[PDB]
């Protein structure tokens, strides 16, 4: 009733059906970001449903910009307009301004376009028919604030954070982030924090084709990495638990 | 006005002047007339100054988001052909455009199509256009060789609109030199005409029908 | 559940209108397609309804779209027919924008792209297929092959099967398949195309139908004689 | 019964609609808002939430223009469009008249936005209720905006999180706040006071307060982190 | 029909330096033979260090500041306090010039600022659209007037060292924030004896890091 | 020339006892230049004859948007139009657009199969329905056709006599015509059949 | 553009393009081809005035190939020709017209026999075995009919042409500066290298 | 299933046309007779009180002069489906033929206007079937039924409305394959009492026929190439004559 | 694109202290022939500010029936708007001249020439001009049509500039005024014998003065004359 409408209310005040809308987010593949001092490490799982499956050839980390990543999660269906949707704002900001774009900034276009759910409703002109079941991590780095990771969500509105992690693994993979981060971390100690709290709540095994990081560093530009650096990074890992 | 670009087995040199008129009185001597689209390509303005320079930095916007969503580089025939296009929607209106879309990919070579507000598309190899074009261009075709030297093809876009400059009355202010390799544009500097005239004046025994 | 509707989300976070888009894709022919080094072999099963049926006039299951890349579907054959329809007006105005040949990338997005957008809205139903899209680029000579899904997400794959009995033929590609070493000759690639098609015929030779694609615009259909020699080795061996 | 929600353009036999009630309930579980004001400034103390301690807190409140500011309580999407909608009057009545928005028009344009959505099939009323507070020509105001998008003007008010303990504080110190003008700092301080008294289970921290100040020759200000750290 | 054009005179300057800009411009408004206004400043604040004067069409002129002023409020909301630079702003007046070219604006626009290596900056505007960085531009009536003498106090161009005749040539000098300023007077007070659209008053803001200062000066009402 | 027919033509009409004959020439031009020998002007429908003079490029338009509007009524009736209420559809395609017009000057010629009857007719440029059986001529020689029509015309001439009088009227006229002067088809028509019948004539 | 041809002999279509692209009182390129295959036996030529040429002969080229696709079998030189004429005749009443002449020459595969079409810009589909627009046609259709023949192989015909575009070259102040002198014949379009 | 324009049935068939068909039987009775030189069509009239003025419905309604109408269904969907029928006939079939259109063509035209109104959902269909008859040149004297389920059939004979089924066999028996109009009027009347008995009368029944042309009906005279009204309206005190002599 | 039919003459404005006296003619010309007489050109809008229209009559009603709809609207809401929300010399211009801007990038203007005057509730003089071509300027003597060139240099020797004014008193500026529509009488073609006056005073309040006849003639110079040819 409340949740079979679509801006119908709940007796708590909760919009049930947009909250429903979380457990989309969630089905997909999981992406964990870590921000440091020195850059954003945004890395994922790929699923592979067959060894025939070309995990390689599809992604879950893009490129928005040249210092403008995004990690999603949910239907990559509406990853698709989503992401789209970025990209266009991203370039129109640099048409009208030809400076960078701010973090959070390209943030709050893609809560716009999220807004929109209704068919009557007044604020701007719903065309858009439902929630959208993706998620952002967004990355990025303007100069006057430094090196930042901003959560989307599409049921709600732009959260600043240090880390987060979205998709099935999420919530025990919030813990390790409470656990184990430092403000006394350099983005080499960073990458392979992601890859450690990654493989616990992975359930296919850690391999280069099932994972794949990329940063933001201001200095290298978005760069997504090889799948021979990212079999590395699995190596000295391997070393250090070892040791440890 | 006095724009041309010319193809040669190292690459593609683009060299412009910066003098532009609104009377018969000069506006500015510092104008920037190749626009940076984007690293790879390189473009013109001349002809009217405002809508190439709207239309170019909108053109490089465009060639940032397909790069983006291919995950890919842009095509020289590719940027051409969507600036083509958009003046063709907009004409009748008083639009004017002479821009040269000058880009070097590996998969085409340099290449070199001239644009019109008319929807004109030319491949081609060498182009001039201006008010000044036809003097430049005296000068282009008959140094012009494909087997040459970077050195002397740097020596060959100062040389165009150093000529054009004494004898078109609308063009002068500096030499801009561009040369687009592989790898991206290198910008050769900028040069001011009246100590490039002395050097030249010397060095070929011309323009000693110039004196004053 | 939540199949009253479309547009309404679902404790369970599935879009059950997609769900059972999928489930229709059953419903239609086999088709497989396996890549090469140097090929692509796109191959369908060419079920045949009663012995009225002509072969002068009636459709083939795989369709051209433009001139170098090559399109199969499983699914709903009503929904389809518009489906290719509309990838091809895109398509061939790809050319009149760029000047440059379709590219295999941009139109598995293109695809996915009609297809994303019936299901976003809530006063049109989803497709009912999936199609495999194969294919080279113009300025490569690397093979491609691309699917789109009615859910309006599109993957690469090596080798990939879809329709009728789908899993059966999947597992069987898993075992044979090696992707160390794609075969690197054009009939050796076909002749695996018809062994998985042979298991879901049970028996014909006459309903089994390959289509090839090979760099610089070469699309083939390949003779109805020339497929039933490749059984012949398979029969032999076997 | 209870099948008269469901429909937003169905009175049921009572006569409420219940859909504007429920608009009023999301309010409650969203966080906790208080206004209070004197006549020379107008300040706005809001509690911030943050969902884990890697997250950094979430800003409740926005600057509409430099004479005028809203809090916001209840559902953060239905707070972007209202404050986005209240910001074109201001820029509009800066273009077209060259003059500050007046608080009781802003409010009864805003309450003339929300029963556009409560005649039409379709849409929602906002989620969302917003404490609006500014200074014009007429000195300091404060308005409480609601679903149904009654505004109405207050020396002081609460709504969202267990009000009901900072209404407490606020009806027996209304006096004592309306009378000190002139100190900016005082009713800082005393909103400091009645949002403690609304907390349970929790305790003030330097990145909760947000303080927001509007005044005679006070610009609009947002203080937060190290700015809200004198008067914590 | 209607001529929704005219010309009301006036005559503006923009000067960047090395750490400070300037922005200058006549007091004097004019329609025709008709003297409208004896003071009526054309250069206008419009903060975060952009003096922005749009001389020529009054009506094109003072509609154009106008719609500014708004864009850089709603700047401030979308980006949350982020400073806009001049050349963001140079950009920004693109979009405000070509947006009617159908039926365009009417006005050479000057703005002088301050960049982000923290010296001088003055792009200076083709009316219709298009921008150029500058150095010594003006725009008006006695654009012509103004213009080249600065080209031989500022620039330093076509003039050589004594006795030397072309061989090596003066070198341009640093400039202290007042000289500037005495130069900008003179080339206003000749200006106003050689030509009828100058005089009345003249307004120099003076673009430096700590703040838009004014500075305004008496001039010649004949 | 005048910008409604810079590229000529001529069509003649006249009426016989129980008999219609029409006949054009056959050059098209394009300003001074005769471009083609072979072209019709004239076109038909089923049993009824049209030719369609003026500007060149409405002449080829009209042909195929008039075979549109026919061919739906002849599926829809089961049955042929008739040349009496042919008429009144070309005055509707002709006036739609009055504005922007297409530039034509139409000549019908056709006999019914429920009278037995004669009926042609003529119209301008936005279309009117000239309903003289005297004869009807339209064209770039259309001042001159009126007159050496009338001089011959003898009311209900037998139909072979009627081929010989349509025949010369028409080769007068053409050879003193600036923007026709080669060929001529001939449409001698009547119930039972249709026999088309091209002259022998000089080229200019 | 400059010069534009069309002569149709026993077996094949000939059509003659300029190369030179005269703007204004410059020719910024000297060797530029002015025609696009439809079809592989079906060829356009286009001349008119520039712009128009350019984005006209790559829009009817997306038409006609789309179909082609469609009913996987090409259309007859007859059906295209008509296609052609329909955008002239529609663009004369519309917003922006065409000055767009075409030639359209076809080996109609169905029929087995040459046949060329001349279109002019206002929109008039002529069947002939001549054709030629601008000031081009008004030199050299005077020409021909003493020097055709009833048939000539495609040599002939080839040699036919040569001797209009010295007629031209005479008597016309417009440079073009050699032709591309392409032949559709039964086996593809081809490039003959002719001065 | 039964119940919307838009849900098909497991027999198919949309059931908002069998509802509107139900309709039509509730109404009253009209019936048509063909003859080799008319088309008689013949309705009657109620209204409950007496005290209404009888000569102020409109059931016998002419399109055209060339084309008369009936109905049986509801009242409220004649008038303004006549009113409709008569200005797309001007529209599509009297600018562009010259004049007023064909038996067949109107009817299908009439038959276009009810399609509409099924394939927009949440509109019904009209609650009527009407008889349409009519003269051209070329199809001769024509019948037809329109029905609600937006077809039309040709008919020699034929009975709409509740008495249907009573008049079809009294049609069948008394149609012989040869008469005129005359005996086609007396049998029209005849059958028309079955459907009432106790009311029926001469200023009561509505009877009128497309038969000969009539120049009396042309109003404009010294034109002897046009045809008149094929349409007549008989009045009350012809239908009296003709009841007597039955 | 509206052309002139019927228009009025001219406005004529200066400062004082504590005030603004503006004052118009009353004429409605077609052409040559005073068509309407009687035409009243001083519209008081709100309390504080009267607005004075020259230029069409055709427009001038147009504008009448928007300001006095300017009051209505500014009366809605509020129960304090007239010493606290009222309108002000300042906002009534700003309307005006958004208005202005907006028919001229229609391409169909308003053919007017307004002047708008009035003393602020913060005591700071408002006098600004705007007119059709959207051209907006503020100066201590405004004027316009024939006015502008023709009876502006008086007013401009009482107040030339702004240290000038608190130096004028209400009664210097009073007098200069009618010196200025004395001018107009002779020696404009259009012109009446009749003109409005209006005395915005701060600390009195709004004064209007109807129909003040010209005077103080001459006109014994055209007896000594007796001309020639």
């Amino acid at each position: 009733e409340y949740d079979r409408g679509v801006s119908t209310f709940s007796p708590e005040g909760r919009l049930f059906q947009v909250e429903y809308s979380l457990e989309a987010i969630k089905l997909g593949s999981t992406a964990i970001g870590i921000a440091t001092k020195e850059g954003v490490v945004l890395g994922v799982e790929k699923r592979a449903t067959s060894p025939l499956l070309e995990s390689d050839s599809i992604e879950k980390i893009v490129e928005i910009d040249r210092h403008i990543g995004c990690a999603m999660s949910g239907l990559t269906a509406d990853a698709r307009s989503m992401i789209e949707h970025a990209r266009t704002a991203a370039v129109t900001h640099n048409l009208y301004y030809d400076e960078d774009i701010n973090v959070e900034s390209l943030t709050q276009s893609v809560c716009d376009l999220a807004l929109r759910f209704g068919e009557g409703a007044s604020g701007e002109e719903r065309l858009m028919s439902r929630p959208f079941g993706v998620a952002l991590l967004i990355a990025g780095h303007d100069a006057d604030d430094g090196y930042q990771l901003f959560h989307a969500e599409p049921s709600g509105t732009f959260y600043r954070y240090n880390a987060k992690a979205i998709g099935s693994g999420s919530e025990g993979a919030q813990a390790e982030l409470l656990n184990e981060w430092h403000s006394s971390l350099t983005l080499k100690e960073a990458e392979l924090l992601v890859l450690k709290i990654l493989k616990q709540v992975m359930e296919e095994k850690l391999d280069e084709n099932n994972a794949q990081l990329s940063c933001i560093t201001k200095q290298d530009g978005f760069k997504i990495y090889d799948n021979e650096k990212t079999a590395e990074l699995i190596k000295e890992l391997k070393e250090k638990e070892a040791a440890e | 006005t006095t724009t041309l670009a010319f193809r040669f087995q190292g690459g593609i040199i683009v060299a412009v002047d910066s003098r532009a008129t609104a009377g018969n009185w000069v506006a500015s001597q510092t104008v920037k007339k190749v626009i940076e689209i984007n690293p790879f390509l390189l473009g013109t303005m001349a002809g009217g100054a405002a809508d190439c320079q709207f239309w170019e930095t909108w053109l490089g916007s465009q060639c940032r988001l397909h790069e983006l969503r291919e995950k890919e580089r842009i095509s020289v025939a590719a940027a051409s052909k969507i600036l083509s296009n958009l003046v063709y929607q907009y004409k009748g209106a008083g639009l004017s455009m002479g821009t040269m879309i000058c880009g070097y990919t590996r998969k085409e070579g340099p290449t070199i199509y001239y644009v019109d507000s008319d929807g004109t598309r030319l491949k081609g190899d060498i182009f001039c256009v201006g008010s000044g074009q036809t003097f430049a261009y005296g000068v282009l075709d008959s140094n012009y060789k494909w087997d040459l030297s970077v050195e002397d093809a740097l020596y060959l876009g100062k040389r165009s609109i150093l000529a054009a400059a004494h004898r078109d009355a609308y063009s002068g202010g500096s030499v801009n030199l561009y040369h687009v390799t592989e790898d991206g544009w290198i910008y050769h500097g900028n040069h001011d005409v009246g100590e490039l005239f002395w050097k030249v004046k010397e060095e070929e025994g011309s323009f000693n029908n110039v004196i004053g | 559940g939540y199949d009253r509707a479309l547009s309404i989300f679902s404790p369970d976070g599935h879009i059950f209108q997609v769900e059972y888009a999928l489930e229709a894709v059953k419903r239609g022919t086999c088709a497989v397609g396996v890549k090469g080094k140097n090929c692509v072999v796109l191959g369908c099963e060419r079920r045949s309804t009663l012995k009225l049926q002509d072969t002068r006039i009636t459709p083939s299951k795989v369709s051209k779209i433009d001139s170098h890349v090559v399109l199969s579907f499983s699914g709903l054959n009503a929904d389809s027919r518009i489906l290719i329809e509309k990838a091809r007006v895109e398509a061939q105005s790809h050319r009149l924008t760029l000047e440059d040949p379709v590219t295999v990338e941009y139109l598995t997005r293109y695809v996915a792209g009609v297809q994303q957008r019936y299901t976003q809205s809530g006063g049109v139903r989803p497709f009912g297929v999936s199609t495999l899209i194969a294919g080279f680029d113009p300025r490569d000579d690397e093979p491609k092959l691309y699917q789109t899904e009615p859910s309006g997400i599109y993957s690469s794959w090596s080798a990939q099967t879809i329709g009728r009995n789908s899993k059966t033929v999947r597992e069987f590609l898993e075992k044979n398949y090696d992707r160390k070493e794609p075969p690197a000759t054009v009939e050796e690639c076909v002749k695996l195309t018809v062994r998985s098609l042979l298991e879901v015929v049970q028996t014909g030779a006459k309903n089994i139908e390959i289509t090839v694609v090979k760099p610089d615009s070469d699309i083939v259909a390949l003779s109805s004689e020339e497929i039933n020699q490749y059984v012949t080795q398979i029969e032999q061996e076997k | 019964r209870n099948n008269y929600d469901g429909d937003t353009v169905t009175f049921s036999p009572t006569g409420r609609l219940f859909q504007v009630e429920y608009a009023l309930e999301a309010i409650k579980q969203g966080s906790v808002t208080v206004g209070l004001r004197s006549n020379t400034h107008a300040v706005l103390v809001a509690l911030k939430r943050n969902a884990d301690e890697l997250s950094s807190y979430q800003k409740k409140i926005i600057k509409c223009d430099e004479h005028m500011g809203l809090s916001l309580a209840g559902l953060a999407p239905d707070a972007r469009v209202l404050s986005n909608y209240l910001r074109q009057q201001c820029n509009y009545s800066s273009l077209v008249f060259n003059r500050k928005l007046a608080v009781e028009r802003a409010g009864h344009l805003l309450c003339d936005k929300a029963q556009k959505n409560t005649q039409s099939y379709g849409g929602r009323p906002y989620g969302v209720g917003l404490l609006i507070i500014g200074y014009d020509k007429s000195g300091a105001h404060l308005l409480e905006f609601q679903p149904s998008g009654n505004v109405t003007e207050l020396y002081g008010t609460a709504i969202g999180a267990r009000s009901q303990g900072a209404k407490t504080y606020l009806e027996r110190t209304l006096d004592t706040f309306i009378k000190i003008d002139g100190n900016p700092d005082e009713l800082i301080k005393a909103g400091v006071e009645a949002i403690s008294q609304s907390l349970r289970d929790e305790s003030l921290t330097v990145d909760n307060l947000s303080i927001a100040i509007v005044g005679k020759d006070t610009p609009f200000t947002i203080y937060d982190g190290e700015a809200v750290a004198k008067y914590i | 029909q209607f001529n929704p054009y005219g010309d009301n005179g006036g005559t503006i300057l923009g000067i960047a330096g090395e750490d400070f800009a300037v922005l200058a411009g006549d007091t004097r408004n004019i329609t025709d033979y008709s003297i409208n206004s004896r003071y009526e400043p054309k250069v206008f604040d419009c903060g975060d260090n952009i003096v922005m004067s749009a001389n020529g069409f009054a009506a094109d002129g003072d509609a154009l500041v106008k719609r500014f002023k708004n864009s850089v409020k709603w700047y401030h909301f979308d980006h949350n306090d982020k400073k806009l630079s001049i050349n963001s702003a140079a950009r920004n007046i693109q979009h405000l010039l070509y947006g009617k070219r159908f039926f365009p604006y009417y006005v050479h626009t000057i703005i002088a600022g301050l960049d982000e290596d923290g010296k001088g900056a003055v792009y200076s505007f083709d009316p219709v659209g298009s921008y150029e960085r500058e150095q010594c531009r003006a725009g008006g009536a006695a654009a012509s007037l103004i213009m080249p003498f600065l080209d031989n106090q500022v620039n330093f161009k076509n003039q050589y060292e004594p006795g030397t005749n072309g061989k090596v040539k003066k070198p341009l000098k640093y400039l202290s924030v007042e000289e500037v300023i005495k130069l900008v007077r003179d080339s206003f007070t000749s200006a106003t004896e050689r030509h009828i659209q100058v005089g009345d008053g003249l307004e120099i803001l003076i673009v430096t890091k700590d703040g838009v200062r004014k500075e305004f000066y008496e001039l010649k009402r004949d | 020339s005048d910008p409604s027919s810079i590229n000529g033509g001529i069509v003649v009409a006249m009426t016989g006892k129980d008999c219609v004959a029409i006949a054009c020439d056959l050059r098209l031009g394009s300003q001074s230049l005769g471009v083609s020998n072979k072209f019709e002007k004239i076109f038909h429908y089923g049993h009824v004859f049209l030719g369609i003079t003026g500007l060149a490029t409405d002449v080829t338009t009209l042909n195929e948007m008039f075979r549109y509007k026919t061919n739906l009524y002849k599926l829809k009736e089961e049955r042929a139009i008739e040349p009496e209420t042919f008429t009144q559809l070309v005055s509707s395609s002709l006036y739609e657009r009055r504005f922007g017009p297409y530039f034509v000057g139409p000549v019908v010629a056709g006999i019914n199969s429920k009278s037995g009857k004669p009926f042609i007719a003529g119209f301008d440029l936005i279309g009117c329905i000239d309903e003289a059986k005297d004869f009807i001529v339209s064209g770039t020689a259309s001042d001159q056709l009126f007159g050496m029509c009338e001089s011959l015309y003898e009311p209900n001439l037998e139909p072979e006599d009627l081929f010989e009088t349509i025949s010369q009227a028409l080769l007068n006229a053409a050879d003193r015509d600036a923007l026709s002067g080669w060929g001529a088809v001939v449409y001698i028509i009547k119930k039972d059949e249709v026999v088309k019948r091209y002259l022998k004539m000089r080229q200019d | 553009m400059d010069i534009i041809l069309g002569i149709r002999v026993q077996d094949s279509v000939i059509l003659a393009s300029s190369k030179a692209v005269t703007r204004g009182i410059s020719v910024l390129k000297d060797s530029d081809d002015k025609t696009r295959q439809l079809s592989p036996h079906t060829l356009m030529s286009f001349a008119g005035e520039a712009g128009d040429t350019v984005q006209f002969a790559e829009y009817i080229q997306a038409n006609i190939q789309l179909y082609s696709i469609r009913e996987d079998y090409e259309l007859s030189p007859q059906a295209v020709s008509s296609f052609v004429r329909q955008e002239l005749a529609k663009s004369i009443r519309s917003r922006r017209p065409y000055q767009v002449n075409v030639l359209i020459g076809g080996y109609d595969k169905k029929k087995n026999k040459p046949e060329l079409y001349q279109i002019d810009y206002l929109g008039t589909k002529v069947e002939l075995p001549y054709g030629a627009h601008g000031y081009s046609g008004f030199y050299t259709f005077s020409l021909l009919d003493h020097h055709y023949r009833p048939d000539m192989t495609t040599e002939e015909g080839l040699d036919l042409l040569k001797l209009c575009v010295q007629e031209l070259e005479k008597r016309m102040p417009m440079d073009f500066k050699g032709v591309i002198v392409k032949i559709v014949d039964k086996d593809g379009i081809r490039q003959v290298d002719d001065f | 299933y039964s119940f919307s324009l838009t849900t098909f049935s497991p027999s198919g068939k949309l059931g908002q046309i069998d509802y509107a068909l139900t309709a039509v039987k509730q109404g009253v009775t009209s019936l048509g007779i063909k003859a080799t030189n008319g088309v008689v069509i013949a309705t009657e009239k109620k209204s409950s009180s007496p005290l209404a003025m009888s000569e102020t419905l409109s059931k016998v309604s002419l399109l055209t002069p060339d084309i008369g109408a009936v109905y049986s269904g509801m009242g409220p969907d004649y008038r303004v489906l006549v009113d409709k029928s008569r200005k797309v006939a001007h529209t599509s079939y009297k600018r562009i033929y010259g004049e007023y259109p064909p038996t067949k063509l109107l009817v299908s035209e009439v038959a276009k206007i009810m399609q509409e109104a099924t394939q927009s959902g949440g509109v019904r269909p009209f609650g009527v079937s009407l008889l349409i008859a009519g003269h051209d040149e070329f199809n001769g004297f024509s019948l037809y039924q329109v029905d609600p389920s937006g077809s039309y059939f040709p008919w020699k004979a034929t009975a709409i409305g509740k008495g249907s089924v009573a008049a079809k066999t009294f049609l069948e028996k008394r149609w012989n394959d040869e008469l005129e109009l005359e005996d086609a009027i007396h049998i029209a009347l005849l059958t028309l009492k079955e459907s009432v008995e106790g009311e029926f009368n001469g200023d009561t029944i509505e009877l009128a026929i497309i038969g000969d042309e009539n120049p009396d009906l042309l109003g404009y005279t010294g034109i002897p190439t046009d045809k008149g009204p094929r349409f007549r309206k008989l009045t009350s005190q012809e239908i009296n004559d003709r009841l007597e002599a039955l | 694109t509206q052309q002139p039919i019927v228009t009025g003459t001219s406005v004529i404005s200066m400062k004082y202290d504590n005030g603004v006296i503006i004052a118009a003619d009353n004429l409605g010309s077609y052409g040559s022939l005073l068509r309407f007489n009687g035409v009243e050109r001083l519209i008081p809008v709100g309390d504080n500010t009267v607005v004075g229209i020259s230029g069409d009559i055709s427009d001038m009603q147009h504008i009448e029936r928007l300001l006095k709809d300017l009051v209505t609207e500014n009366a809605y809401d509020n129960p304090l708007a007239d010493a606290e929300e009222a309108l002000e010399p300042s906002y009534i211009f700003e309307y005006l001249a958004t208005v202005m801007y907006q028919r001229r990038s229609k391409m169909n203007p308003l053919w007017n020439a307004i002047i708008v005057a009035g003393v602020q509730s913060n005591g700071d003089q408002f006098l600004r001009y705007v007119n059709l071509l959207g051209v907006t300027y503020s100066s201590p003597t405004l004027a316009t049509g024939f006015g502008a060139h023709m009876a502006n240099p008086l007013l401009r020797k009482v107040v030339d500039r702004e240290s000038d004014i608190p130096k004028t008193t209400v009664q210097v500026a009073e007098e200069a005024i009618v010196n200025a529509m004395r001018v107009l009488y002779y020696r404009d073609a259009r012109s009446s014998r009749n003109f409005s006056l209006a005395i915005i005073d701060k600390n009195t309040g709004l004064t209007f003065k109807k129909n003040l006849q010209v005077e103080n003639m001459k006109w014994d110079f055209a007896k000594d004359i007796k001309g020639y040819g």
